[PDB]
């Protein structure tokens, strides 16, 4: 070892880097689906398709 | 602009993740190579500005103003580090970090195409100033000093906002382009007087106006060497440019309400070279030489005539290269001296002769020797002066007699006479000084060859 | 965290690991009283993790690697230099008595941890209740001045009001003589030029005003230097004792939840150590301030939060 | 010859009860 | 204090705001702050000290007169009106009373001699709901209330806020006093385009409230109340020195920073409407807010005063505090200019 | 790359100097359309500038 | 006496410890380098090649141009009787003027 | 100003007409500013807590990009919304009152006399 007591932030928090990019990774899916939505809904209401 | 812009954004990681080594070098070399595309702003038309996009545009105007902005950051640099060699790592990228973040503020200041992304770019200059300024001076004074650059400027442009807004709501737009064709004259009225005012303190607290000068000689003087060289030679220029620009809105009553602010510049430029013969703080006399320069600019935005606009541009950009020159070899005596009294360290030309040569240029210029571009701008200002009043002329040559006065004074005092006996660490001129005076002379000297490029909008 | 207010909302209460053995127990004493084996004679008698007396380096100790760092990073004080020169002009007296009044305070806030985390009892060794009595022994020499004075009884006045006493004061009766006897049998150079009536001011102080001052907030134990050989007597005394006295009767669960907010957090038991009270023993210009705390962050280990350091070897910092 | 940073007396004139 | 207890108390202070921000019922109006009052005397009282006591019952003397002119207004309306809807008011006697009783509410001078002995008397988070919280149920009576506030006596309650927050911070050394003194300024600033623009209202109170609580966050993660205390941060953290820097230059108003976008909008508003003299007038008096700002900074960042020799043992151990939003809040403060045609999402 | 650090300031100018040119497809309206320069297109042209 | 302060610290030779110092950096490669980067892309780059670009501007701002073109026509009106300069810059017939 | 308009719907954030207005680009710039928002706060966030500013937590960076420009993309959404909405009432009220938006006849400079003002 080198430090006298072991540090909080010594080892990743897995559970908490698993839960960070698991809500960053569903964020992105759902914004890239929401953002598709409204362009298809978009091309509906104005009829150019 | 964006082929600016970006470059000089880009600028913060290059100067964030360089070795610790390195981070002199990478920033002066690419800020070289910004100054060097900075030419490419000299597509410049006889009808036409170059506009490049609805919110960025480039006259002859600001065209030599953004070459000498773009100009002036590596020669910055170069006066900048030596000073701060003994600084921390992290507080010199923060330096260096400020100078690009002013230099990033200025080149879109220049080409703001509408006026209130002008006043917002035009304030946010204050910041990094502010903070160079009041961190890296070296006297107590410094903090008295930033409080002076901060509430001269703030007291002057805090009405312009309202001016600004207030143009916004009658005309629909602040856009200079538009304003060029949808401008109405302004008649005589109080609401016209102060609106006049509203558009004008603000610039005359930046020129600096004669009685509003009093925050540079603390501002110029309480500042390392690249505030003063930021100060003195592109933060003065702002006054004028946003003159240039906003005198456009405000005729016929520029031509009643310029009468006081002419006498006092007229008789400010008398003054104020007055006080340069008597200065014993050789960086403070170098400031009211500025504000003595500043004066004639001044003048000849008020007056608003083609050769007073064609001289008052070629004195901006002249005097911008000499002042800063000037503060630079006022710098390069004081790493070696460690005071700015001027009458501590004589007779220098016996110790560094090549270093005493600079000094005669940059006091020949500074006295607008023909044919530098100094005395292109002074006498084509002196020209446009005597056609607005054949009595002008006294008190123009008068001044040119104390700007000479003053400038081999400076010269007879620093090079000439017998040296200081118990000065003894006067070291030789090192590559890096003689380097930054020559980037300082070189290009005053070859813009005589053709300075059709420094002379504005109408040429 | 580790410890907060969603751990007391989940069930940990502290009065659940708060065994009858859960004693803070401070052993005092003159320089050489000898209490020091007898500390850890208790330590070993009654399952009490001992906490030896506090130097400059005991947050060198806890910090780090745990090894003590120069003395311009830690301290900027000497104990023999203080020795050697006690009126010496550099104002070294009160730095160091300050700098231990920190550590003393830090080892108070590891001592009151350790017993609301684990329920373990601590003994300590001089603790924050017993650390006036060097400064008004000093003050008594004339080794320091009343601005000093005062600047520890602000320091104090806000410090010491924070916590709670210990349960059992041991102190030790030792006269002057047996501890400059004990000095001369140590063999310290420097120790060894402590005056008599440095140590009667110690011994005056003690006497007088600390275990007068402690016997109605906590329960005294006073013993000779011979009767504290016997440990099994002292441990059997403390067996025995009547706690009566003393704010440890009225904590519920909620008090000592902030006690223990209060000593895990430690740059806020450490808040009101450096007030900016601008005393020249202890003010350290801005220039040697910049200079040592830039020197500090280049030391091995230092530099960043310590699971964030490449240097010494830790693993997975991207993903921390 | 290096900058100038607050002394004491500079540093109290922020450490009144009113400025 | 119990954390369950803790959490049961703040959620009905923000009960009581919501209770004021959603009912249409001036009844339900008075009990929302009637609640808010009743649950946030606690929260200022965490410490229990003499000043705590003190600045708990000058706040329970101001905020239950303004309850009680806020219900005489309330009957005076509906003896004219005959009913209790939240609406514009049905007699200017009614709706002057309402506005004193909000301007009270509010802190806005002169009712604003309450603000910073209270903010000084408790602790830097109650501090922060006092200065942050506590705003929004009167702004937003105050909003559903503009058809019927008498212009004149809105406009001197905010030109008299800017003056008097402005003069009244330059001399304070306390940081809770210059954060309360900031806070009537800028309820001054919030109040002068009310009637003009209620969104630039709620702009200025949205940015006020990100540069706010900026400002508490530092505070508390520096663990620091008076100017001399948090001039010791650059020998601690160097890195919050930066922020309390570019925070206190966005809470000047100096472009290009977000504290500059709500008072140019409020000038925005005001030239539209036809008035020169004031915009201009409040913007000069924000240069004192302004300057005791510069004072903070040059306390702070820009040059550095004389440490102790105690902060060597503070070198060694990190900040455990849980710094909830700052880095958030720090961006948020100071780079949103460019985002500033946003506020039409308050519209 | 072992000197990766000297193409932050180039390509950043390049990058910048291509979304200029993409700004001028949007400011395209009065292309060949103005009085002073409308003009009848060449063969093998589409644009008069891009 | 006064608080606990660093003395001031001498001011630096460059030339001691490297006679060969162009004033940029003391480690005296660093310092080498830094004087070749600042002379070429200062003076060999932007000076030079820099002027020659200035030298060489397609007609700022059309000048020439207008001169080539006042020697149209002028030389179209020598010929035609024309004076050379009309004092009425818009044609008088197409200008409504307020009557009195 | 507008609260007549979206009280007759309360509370929606983004009503069903925003639907026929085009959505942001995911490469809108003001997008891409939320997003160097989101990287700014990272940085801001190693550095309070006395992390390595651009190496530590990537996980942790990222989601901040994430949530700026998550939050910020249906923050365009409102304000595009919203100034079409603004632009839409503009129109419908216009059209409405034509007795005060008269079309106003444009002269020519060979009519319209402006006094000369000479420099000299
Ligand atoms: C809508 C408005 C949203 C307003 C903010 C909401 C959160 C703040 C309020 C509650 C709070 O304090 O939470 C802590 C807060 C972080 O504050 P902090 O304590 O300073 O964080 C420092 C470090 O995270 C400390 O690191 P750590 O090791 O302790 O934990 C790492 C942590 C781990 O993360 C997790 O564990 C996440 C997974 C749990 C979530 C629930 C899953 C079930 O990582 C993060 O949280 C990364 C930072 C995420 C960004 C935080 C700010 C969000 C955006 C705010 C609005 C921006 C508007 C811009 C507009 C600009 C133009 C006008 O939030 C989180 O921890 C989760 C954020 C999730 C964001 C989702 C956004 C979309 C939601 C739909
Ligand atoms: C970025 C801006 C924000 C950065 C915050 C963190 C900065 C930091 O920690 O830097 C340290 C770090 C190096 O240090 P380190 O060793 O890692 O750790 C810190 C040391 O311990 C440092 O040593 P120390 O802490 O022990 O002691 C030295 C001391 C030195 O400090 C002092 O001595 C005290 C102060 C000295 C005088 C004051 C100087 C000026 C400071 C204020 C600036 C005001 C001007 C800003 C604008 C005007 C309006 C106010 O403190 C520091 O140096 C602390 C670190 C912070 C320095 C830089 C501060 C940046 C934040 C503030 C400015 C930006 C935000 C506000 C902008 C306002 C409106 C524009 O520098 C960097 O990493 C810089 C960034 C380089 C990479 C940039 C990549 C950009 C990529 C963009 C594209 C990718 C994203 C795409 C997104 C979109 C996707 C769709
Ligand atoms: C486009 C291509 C252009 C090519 C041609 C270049 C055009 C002019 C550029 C600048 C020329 C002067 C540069 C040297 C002066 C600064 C350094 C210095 O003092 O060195 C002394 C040193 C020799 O002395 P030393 O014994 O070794 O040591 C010095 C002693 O310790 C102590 O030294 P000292 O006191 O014994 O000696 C200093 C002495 C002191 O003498 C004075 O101070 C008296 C000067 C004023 C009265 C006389 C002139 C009055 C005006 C008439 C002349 C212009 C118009 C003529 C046309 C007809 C009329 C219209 O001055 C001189 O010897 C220099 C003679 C020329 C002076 C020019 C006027 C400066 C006065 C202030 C401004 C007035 C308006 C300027 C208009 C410029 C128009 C281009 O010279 C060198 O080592 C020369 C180095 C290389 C110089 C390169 C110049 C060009 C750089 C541009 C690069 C980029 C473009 C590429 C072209 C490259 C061409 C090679
Ligand atoms: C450097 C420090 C000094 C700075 C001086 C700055 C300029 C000096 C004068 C400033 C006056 C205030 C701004 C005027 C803006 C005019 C815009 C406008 O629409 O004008 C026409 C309007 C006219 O109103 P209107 O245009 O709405 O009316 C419709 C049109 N008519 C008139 C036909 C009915 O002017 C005004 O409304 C008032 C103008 C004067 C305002 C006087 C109040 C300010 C007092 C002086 C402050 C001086 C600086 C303070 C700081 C000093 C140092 C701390
Ligand atoms: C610009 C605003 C910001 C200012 C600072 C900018 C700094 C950054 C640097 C940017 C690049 C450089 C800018 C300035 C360039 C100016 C130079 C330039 O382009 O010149 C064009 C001028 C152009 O002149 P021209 O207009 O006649 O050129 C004709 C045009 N062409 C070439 C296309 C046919 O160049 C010359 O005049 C060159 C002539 C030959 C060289 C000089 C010979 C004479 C020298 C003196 C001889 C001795 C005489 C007696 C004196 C004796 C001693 C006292
Ligand atoms: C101090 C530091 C150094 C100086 C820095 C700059 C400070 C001064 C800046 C403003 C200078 C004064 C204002 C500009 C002067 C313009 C000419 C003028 O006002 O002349 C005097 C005037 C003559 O009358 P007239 O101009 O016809 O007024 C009717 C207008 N329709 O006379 C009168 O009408 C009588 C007087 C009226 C009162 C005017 C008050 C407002 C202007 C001063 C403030
Ligand atoms: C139209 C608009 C309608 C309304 C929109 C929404 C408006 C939101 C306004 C939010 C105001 C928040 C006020 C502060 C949070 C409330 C609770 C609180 O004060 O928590 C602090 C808490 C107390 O912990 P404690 O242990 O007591 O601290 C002392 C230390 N011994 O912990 C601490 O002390 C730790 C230190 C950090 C605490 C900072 C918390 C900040 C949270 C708010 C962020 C800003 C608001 C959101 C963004 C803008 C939204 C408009
Ligand atoms: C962070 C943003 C989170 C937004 C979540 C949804 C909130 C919501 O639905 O709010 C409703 C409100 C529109 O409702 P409306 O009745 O028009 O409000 C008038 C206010 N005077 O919509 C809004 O207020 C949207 C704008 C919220 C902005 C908050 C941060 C600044
Ligand atoms: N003012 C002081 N004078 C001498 N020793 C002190 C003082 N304050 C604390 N001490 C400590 O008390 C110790 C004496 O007890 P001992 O541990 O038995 O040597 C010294 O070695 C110091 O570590």
């Amino acid at each position: 070892k080198f430090y006298i007591q072991e540090p909080p932030h010594g080892s990743p928090n897995w559970l908490k880097v698993g839960l960070t990019l698991g809500t960053s990774a569903f964020l992105w899916i759902y914004l890239i689906k929401q953002h598709n939505e409204d362009v298809l809904e978009y091309k509906r209401r104005n009829g150019l398709e | 602009m964006l082929k600016y812009i970006i470059p000089t954004m880009m600028l913060m990681p290059l100067t964030w993740l360089s070795k610790n080594s390195m981070i002199w070098i990478n920033t002066t070399l690419h800020s070289l190579l910004i100054s060097l595309t900075s030419l490419l702003l000299l597509n410049q038309f006889g009808d036409n500005s170059l506009n490049f996009s609805l919110t960025f545009f480039s006259d002859s105007l600001s065209t030599p103003l953004l070459i000498l902005t773009m100009w002036l950051l590596p020669l910055m640099l170069m006066a900048s580090q030596h000073h701060l060699s003994k600084e921390n790592l992290a507080r010199k990228k923060l330096f260096i970090s400020m100078l690009i973040l002013l230099q990033l503020f200025l080149i879109m200041t220049f080409t703001a195409t509408e006026l209130i992304f002008f006043y917002i770019m035009f304030e946010a200059t204050l910041v990094p100033t502010l903070i160079i300024i009041t961190r890296w001076g070296n006297q107590t004074e410094r903090l008295n000093a930033g409080l002076y650059f901060l509430f001269y400027t703030l007291a002057g442009s805090l009405p312009l906002l309202v001016a600004l807004i207030y143009i916004q709501n009658t005309m629909g737009s602040l856009n200079f382009l538009i304003l060029q064709y949808w401008v109405q004259p302004m008649p005589n009225s109080w609401s016209n007087t102060f609106m006049w005012l509203a558009c004008m303190m603000a610039f005359m607290v930046k020129m600096p106006l004669y009685g509003l000068h009093l925050w540079l000689p603390k501002a110029h003087v309480e500042a390392p060497i690249a505030g003063s060289m930021v100060l003195a030679a592109i933060l003065l220029k702002l006054g004028g440019y946003g003159m240039m620009r906003i005198t456009l809105l405000l005729n016929p009553i520029t031509d009643f309400m310029a009468y006081p602010f002419i006498m006092l510049s007229l008789w400010g430029m008398i003054m104020t070279s007055s006080i340069c013969l008597r200065q014993t703080d050789l960086k403070s006399l170098i400031a009211y030489s500025s504000v003595s320069h500043m004066a004639l600019v001044i003048v000849a935005i008020l007056i608003q005539t083609p050769w007073s606009y064609m001289g008052a541009t070629a004195l901006m950009i002249a005097h911008g290269l000499t002042s800063s020159m000037l503060f630079c070899l006022a710098n390069s005596n004081y790493e070696r001296v460690h005071s700015r009294t001027m009458i501590l360290a004589r007779g220098l030309q016996t110790l560094l002769p090549l270093m005493a040569a600079w000094w005669l240029l940059a006091s020949l210029t500074n006295l607008a020797l023909p044919p530098s571009i100094n005395l292109i701008g002074e006498l084509f200002v002196v020209m446009s002066t005597f056609s607005w009043s054949n009595i002008t002329i006294i008190l123009m040559g008068l001044n040119m007699v104390i700007t000479a006065l003053y400038s081999l004074y400076m010269l007879i005092t620093t090079q000439r006479g017998k040296h200081t006996h118990h000065i003894n660490n006067i070291l030789p001129s090192f590559t890096r000084e003689n380097a930054l005076m020559s980037l300082h002379m070189l290009p005053l000297l070859l813009l005589s060859l053709n300075p059709k490029i420094i002379l504005g909008p109408l040429y | 965290l580790q410890y907060g207010p969603l751990a007391y909302i989940l069930g940990e209460k502290t009065t659940k690991k708060m065994t009858e053995n859960s004693k803070l127990i401070t052993v005092d004493g003159n320089i050489c009283s000898g209490k020091s084996k007898l500390a850890k004679e208790v330590a070993e008698k009654l399952g009490l993790k001992h906490f030896p007396e506090a130097g400059i380096h005991y947050a060198d100790s806890t910090t780090g690697d745990g090894k003590p760092l120069p003395v311009r990073f830690s301290g900027n004080c000497s104990l023999e230099k203080f020795y050697d020169d006690p009126k010496s002009n550099d104002g070294n007296s009160y730095r160091l008595q300050a700098w231990l009044y920190a550590s003393r305070l830090l080892q108070y806030a590891d001592a009151l941890e350790h017993l609301l985390s684990t329920g373990q009892g601590v003994v300590l060794e001089r603790s924050i209740y017993s650390d006036f009595v060097f400064l008004e022994a000093m003050y008594r020499q004339g080794f320091i001045r009343k601005q000093c004075v005062d600047h520890y009884n602000q320091v104090k006045k806000v410090t010491v009001c924070e916590y709670l006493p210990p349960h059992v004061v041991i102190y030790v009766d030792v006269p002057v003589s047996e501890v400059q006897s004990r000095i001369q049998k140590k063999g310290n150079p420097h120790e060894m030029k402590i005056t008599s009536a440095y140590l009667q001011d110690i011994e005056n102080v003690y006497k007088g005003t600390f275990l007068p001052e402690m016997s109605e907030k906590c329960e005294v134990l006073q013993y000779s230097a011979w009767e504290a050989e016997d440990a099994e007597k002292v441990v059997e005394d403390i067996q025995y004792l009547k706690y009566d006295k003393g704010p440890w009767l009225d904590q519920d669960d909620r008090k000592l939840h902030n006690l223990r907010m209060l000593v895990q957090d430690k740059l806020e038991v450490l808040n009101y150590t450096s007030i900016p009270v601008f005393l020249p023993e202890v003010t350290i210009g801005a220039h040697q301030s910049d200079r040592v705390f830039q020197e500090f962050t280049e030391l091995p280990g230092r530099k960043y939060r310590a699971g964030y350091n490449e240097d010494v070897g830790d693993k997975w910092i991207w993903l921390k | 010859a290096r900058q100038w940073q607050p002394d004491v007396e500079w540093a109290e004139q922020y450490g009144g009860a009113v400025m | 204090m119990n954390p369950i207890i803790l959490i049961i108390i703040l959620m009905t202070v923000m009960l009581g705001t919501i209770i004021v921000m959603i009912s249409t019922h001036w009844l339900l109006i008075w009990i929302g702050f009637e609640m808010n009052m009743l649950a946030i005397i606690p929260i200022m009282m965490k410490k229990h000290n003499p000043r705590a006591t003190e600045a708990s019952t000058k706040y329970f003397l101001t905020q239950s007169t303004a309850s009680m002119l806020l219900m005489m207004a309330i009957i005076i309306n509906l003896m004219f009106s005959g009913q209790w809807t939240v609406m514009k008011l049905f007699n200017p006697m009614a709706s002057m009373l309402m506005t004193m009783a909000l301007a009270m509410k509010l802190g806005m001078a002169p009712f604003h001699f309450w603000v910073p002995e209270v903010t000084q008397g408790i602790p830097l988070s109650s501090g922060l709901i006092l200065l942050t919280w506590q705003k929004l149920a009167p702004m937003s009576v105050l909003y559903q209330i503009l058809p019927s506030i008498n212009l004149d006596l809105i406009l001197t309650l905010s030109i008299l806020s800017i003056t008097i927050g402005g003069w009244g911070g330059l001399n304070q050394t306390q940081l809770r006093k210059i954060m309360a003194y900031s806070s009537i300024a800028h309820m001054g600033w919030m109040t002068a385009v009310l009637l003009y623009n209620p969104t630039m209202t709620l702009l200025n109170l949205i940015i006020y409230i990100i540069m706010t609580s900026t400002m508490f966050t530092l505070f508390m993660a520096n663990s620091t109340t008076t100017t001399l205390s948090l001039s010791h941060t650059w020998n601690k953290a160097p890195i919050m020195t930066i922020l309390v820097l570019i925070t206190l230059l966005s809470m000047g108003g100096l472009p290009p920073l977000s504290g500059f976008m709500p008072k140019w909008m409020i000038i925005q508003e005001m030239t539209k409407n036809d008035s020169i003299i004031l915009p201009t007038l409040m913007a000069i008096t924000a240069l004192l807010n302004l300057y005791f700002y510069m004072r903070l900074t040059y306390s702070t960042a820009l040059t550095m005063f004389p440490s102790t020799n105690n902060m060597k043992m503070k070198w060694q151990f990190p900040t455990t505090k849980r710094m909830t939003l700052l880095p958030t809040m720090t961006v948020l403060s100071t780079m949103l200019l460019p985002l500033t045609p946003i506020l039409s999402i308050l519209e | 790359r072992d000197h990766w650090i000297h193409v932050l300031v180039p390509v950043g100018f390049v990058f910048g100097y291509y979304l200029d040119r993409k700004n001028d497809e949007k400011l395209a309206a009065f292309r060949n359309k103005s009085l002073l320069y409308k003009r009848e297109l060449k063969p093998q042209e589409e644009v008069t500038w891009k | 006496l006064r608080w606990q302060e660093d003395p001031e610290p001498e001011d630096e030779n460059l030339y001691e410890k490297n006679p060969d110092s162009h004033g940029y950096d003391k480690d005296p490669a660093v310092d080498v380098w830094n004087m070749r980067v600042v002379f070429f892309f200062g003076f060999s780059i932007v000076l030079v090649l820099g002027s020659t670009f200035v030298a060489y501007l397609p007609d700022y701002r059309m000048q020439e141009w207008a001169r080539r073109e006042a020697e149209r026509l002028v030389k179209y009106r020598e010929a035609h009787g024309l004076p050379l300069m009309e004092s009425n810059c818009f044609d008088p017939s197409k200008i409504q003027l307020p009557e009195d | 100003m507008m609260t007549g308009r979206q009280a007759r719907a309360p509370l929606q954030f983004l009503p069903d007409e925003a639907r026929s207005l085009p959505p942001p680009k995911l490469t809108d710039p003001r997008l891409a500013y939320i997003g160097f928002l989101g990287y700014c706060s990272g940085l801001i966030d190693n550095a309070i807590r006395r992390r390595p500013v651009l190496s530590a937590g990537l996980h942790r960076q990222f989601l901040y990009i994430t949530s700026f420009v998550f939050v910020g993309y249906y923050l365009l959404k409102r304000q595009d919304y919203m100034y079409a909405v603004r632009d839409h009432d503009m129109f419908s009220y216009i059209k409405s009152h034509p007795e005060d938006f008269p079309e106003k006849d444009k002269k020519t400079y060979r009519e319209v006399f402006e006094e000369f003002h000479p420099v000299r």
